[PDB]
Order: C-alpha cells, then sequence, then structure tokens
C-alpha cells in the first residue's frame, strides 16, 4: 500500500477511488466508521475518558482508524490506497482535488448543498445517513468567508516542536500533538476542518471523504515530525488515568497499542516523506 | 456557572437552561461541550471554540440555514 499525494493520483486513479467510496457507502460500512467517530467526538472530553481527540493517542488512534477504513477500501478495489491532502499547497478551491472527476467542489450558496461530482446528493449515490440536524445532503463551504489554510512556514513551526505531549494530555497541553491538533497555538488539523465547512466542520466529519485525506495528511506530518525527531518516543509512558498510555490499548480495537503504530510501515509507504 | 438564556436568533430560538445546563435550538438539545480554557463547541461546531454557550448556540443557527437538530 503506497499513500500518495492526491495532486499527484492519475484520471484512472480517482475514478477507482471514488468508485470504492461509493460502493463502501453502498454497503453500509462506510457509515460504520461515521458512527464510531462520532461516538469518540461526544465521548472524549478534556477532564474524563479521551481517547480518539484531545489527547495523546489522538495520532494513534486516528493511524488505525486510517488503516481500519484503506483495508475496508481494498475489499472493494485493492488497488487503492488512501491519497492524502497537502492544503498547506493545493490551498485554493479551485485545486485537482476539488474537480467533478475527484471530491466534486463546494457548496451552492442558498443551502451549502454540494451540486457536482460523485458524492453530490443528486446523484442518489451519497446519502447523509450518520447526522446531527435533518439535512440529507452534503454540504461545503471551501474557504467561506475568506477563510485560510495553515500555510508551509504555519506547519514547519509545529514539526519544529519536538516535545510529543504534555500534561495535561489535552486541549490544554504544549507540544506538538496538541499542536498539530490544532487546540492552542496556529492551529492545523482543527483549521481544515473549518475550512472545508459542510459536515466537515460537525461533529460527523467524515461524512465528507476529505476527511480521510486530510487525516492521511496529518498521519504523514506525524511520520514526518518522526523524521526530524527519531529521539521524541510517544509519553505518557505508563499508569496516567483517563489517557491511552505508550503500553495500553485503545478503544474500539482494544487490541492494538500506541506502541504498535508509531512505525507507519508495517502498513503502507509514502509516495515521498 | 454557565448563563442561562432565552431569545430568538435568525428565526430560530435558542435557549440555555439550568436544572444539569443544556442548550436547545426550538426544543431541541445542542449537544455541547466546555473545553479546559472555558472555550465552548457543539455537534454543529466542533473545531471552532467560542467563548459562551450562547455564541454556540448562535453559531449553530447559521450553520443549521433553517434545518432542526434530531437526536444523539
Ligand atoms: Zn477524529
Ligand atoms: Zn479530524
Amino acid at each position: 500500500t503506497v499513500r500518495k499525494n492526491q495532486a499527484t493520483l492519475t484520471a484512472d486513479e480517482k475514478r477507482r477511488f471514488v468508485d470504492a467510496l461509493v460502493a463502501l457507502k453502498r454497503s453500509g460500512r462506510y457509515d460504520e466508521f461515521v458512527t464510531t467517530h462520532n461516538a469518540f467526538i461526544m465521548g472524549d472530553t478534556d477532564s474524563g475518558e479521551r481517547t480518539g481527540h484531545r489527547s495523546p493517542s489522538f495520532l494513534p488512534w486516528h493511524r488505525r482508524f486510517l488503516i481500519e477504513f484503506e483495508q475496508a477500501l481494498q475489499a472493494v478495489d485493492p488497488s487503492v490506497a488512501l491519497p492524502y491532502w497537502d492544503w498547506s499547497t493545493d490551498r485554493t478551491a479551485r485545486a485537482s482535488l476539488w474537480a467533478p472527476d475527484f471530491l466534486g467542489g463546494s457548496g451552492r450558496s442558498l443551502d451549502g448543498r454540494v451540486m457536482d461530482g460523485p458524492f453530490a446528493a443528486s446523484t442518489g449515490n451519497w446519502p447523509v445517513n450518520v447526522r446531527v440536524d435533518s439535512r440529507t445532503y452534503l454540504r461545503r463551504t471551501l474557504g467561506g468567508g475568506g477563510r485560510e489554510l495553515p500555510t508551509r512556514a504555519e506547519v514547519d513551526s509545529v514539526l519544529a516542536m519536538s516535545t510529543y505531549d504534555m500534561a495535561p494530555w489535552n486541549s490544554a497541553s504544549d507540544g506538538f500533538r496538541n499542536h498539530l491538533e490544532g487546540w492552542r497555538g496556529v492551529n492545523l488539523h482543527n483549521r481544515v476542518h473549518v475550512w472545508v465547512g459542510g459536515q466537515m466542520a460537525t461533529g460527523v466529519s467524515p461524512n465528507d471523504p476529505v476527511f480521510w485525506l486530510h487525516h492521511a495528511y496529518i498521519d504523514r506530518l506525524w511520520a514526518q515530525w518522526q523524521s526530524r525527531h527519531p529521539g521524541s518516543g510517544y509519553v505518557p509512558t505508563g499508569g496516567t488515568p483517563n489517557v491511552v498510555d505508550l503500553n495500553e490499548t485503545m478503544k474500539p480495537w482494544n487490541d492494538v497499542r500506541p506502541a504498535d503504530l508509531l512505525d507507519h510501515t508495517a502498513h503502507y509507504t509514502f509516495d515521498t516523506v | 456557572g454557565p448563563q442561562p438564556f432565552d431569545e430568538v436568533y435568525q428565526g430560530r430560538r435558542i435557549e440555555g437552561r439550568a436544572t444539569g445546563y443544556g442548550v436547545f435550538i426550538d426544543g431541541m438539545e445542542l449537544h455541547v461541550m466546555q473545553n479546559v480554557d472555558g472555550s465552548w463547541i457543539s455537534v454543529v461546531s466542533h473545531y471552532d471554540p467560542v467563548a459562551t454557550p450562547r455564541a454556540a448556540a448562535r453559531a449553530a443557527v447559521v450553520e443549521l440555514q433553517g434545518a432542526p437538530l434530531v437526536p444523539f
């Protein structure tokens, strides 16, 4: 499995990828991922049990989630690998990512409805079932009201942070994990969710297929941070209440630890790192 | 702690009800949460903290564009 920059995919690779997403949607398997992710979005709190988000396990959790997702896609089409979206470079609504032969464009002004591409509600192929409001159609407001995606210099400022994470292991932390996630500082991951808008900015964000490409790039940035700081380990390393330590298992799988997920190369490689 | 409110904002009734504190839009509960810095998010605007539950309810009204909430 080789995860490529989305900007480098061929027309053929895009077709196979979107056909696999549409089949995974029809099977019901797609919505199971949305349900699981929504469960952790609602469940994870700063003061309580925190696993998928606002916690040191944000990174290995999403790594494992994406591996699961990509294995489900490969059961539809074994040639497919999740691509990544370098939003520092492909940073406008005019990027090839948002063409009709890939993810389709932004939402129309009236109701935010996506009107083109494979995921537009008019296709009948992308009913939004796992929802927080009555709307059954994919919505986006790409860069709405002049929102800007992070720059390369802003990404580099977070990659320079050598400490993986810090007590109190939540939205208040300094260190790489929380600055990458974006609850403190220049704000990388959170701000990108907001920039896409529509469901991607909500607690059912995996309804937008771009969710996977954003998280594949966040995952790649974790790999790049490890290359910059090879001696920086995952922390914490034991006995932290409500937090997944290095050698503890993560819900929902209960059979994998952060330690088992630090090296991505057992599962996939990148076109380039 | 969080201040109760009850008002119409862009054609939606938004409430913060104290018992337990809950935010409601047209009588349906908006799941909200407070970050340890005192800021608030909701399931309609999860990644963009604002200062107060009233601000969270108003952000949700803008996002919903007239749509009702469903149960969570
Ligand atoms: Zn998540
Ligand atoms: Zn995310």
